[PDB]
């Protein structure tokens, strides 16, 4: 569907509504939260992947 | 004459202090340095390793 139409509100409807449609469905979300899901999350995991050589002092 | 029974060598050192001669030693304290180079060898470069 997102590849044939270009509106980019429609997503997962989760509690059974028989419309996909999220203009009727009043849901709303910040641009700084979702950007920094990704931000957050592929500069941590260049940290992760870096990784060679794994000490770990036993207490 | 003597104190009692027996009389034990002394030992130059203290007992407990490590020493070694000849190029065994060398050997080891470079291969002790080679140790420490190999954790760092990978490390070289834009494309090394944390």
């Amino acid at each position: 569907k997102q590849l044939k139409e270009k509106i980019s509100n429609i997503g997962v409807d989760c509690l059974g509504y028989g419309s996909n449609d999220m203009k009727e469905l009043f849901v709303v979300d910040p641009f700084i939260g979702k950007k920094q899901q990704i931000l957050l999350a592929t500069q941590l995991c260049r940290m992760i992947l870096k990784i060679d050589n794994v000490i770990i002092s036993g207490k | 004459m003597n104190f009692g029974s027996q009389t034990p060598t002394i030992v130059v050192l203290k007992e407990g202090t490590d020493a070694s001669q000849g190029k065994g030693q060398i050997i080891s304290n470079i291969n002790a340095c080679v140790a420490v180079q190999e954790a760092l060898k990978p490390t070289l470069g834009p494309l090394g390793s944390d």
